């Protein structure tokens, strides 16, 4: 029921709108949101568990 | 189209507040110009003053 309401079907407009939840004001672009997506849980650099 | 995007940005900002984001954004918009942007713009301006050079003759008024 949740996916019902999933307004998506693709992978950008995901990552646009975390992209814009977390970057509000500032249009769209692909490898930005992409990288950020990745960066955020993906990046060794940027998080860690100890 | 960049005043497109400001367009629908706008029209669902997260009432941002930061002039940061605005500046960049409205900079973002007009696009680099070059290896000929520079000489034409250049020769423009040279038209321009040279117009100007060629105003300068002949001042009766401006005898002096």
């Amino acid at each position: 029921e949740t996916l019902r309401v999933d307004p998506t079907n693709d992978r950008l407009s995901a990552l646009v709108e975390i992209y814009r939840m977390m970057r509000p004001g500032e249009p769209p672009t692909r490898e930005a949101a992409e990288s950020l997506f990745e960066n955020l849980f993906f990046s060794e650099d940027r998080y860690d568990l100890s | 189209a960049a005043a497109q995007v400001l367009s629908s940005v706008e029209s669902e900002i997260g009432r941002t507040t930061d002039p940061v984001r605005m500046y960049m954004r409205e900079m973002g918009t007009v696009e680099l110009l070059t290896r000929e942007g520079e000489i034409d713009i250049a020769k423009r301006i040279e038209d321009g003053i040279n117009q100007v050079q060629c105003s300068v003759a002949e001042y009766p008024e401006a005898i002096t």
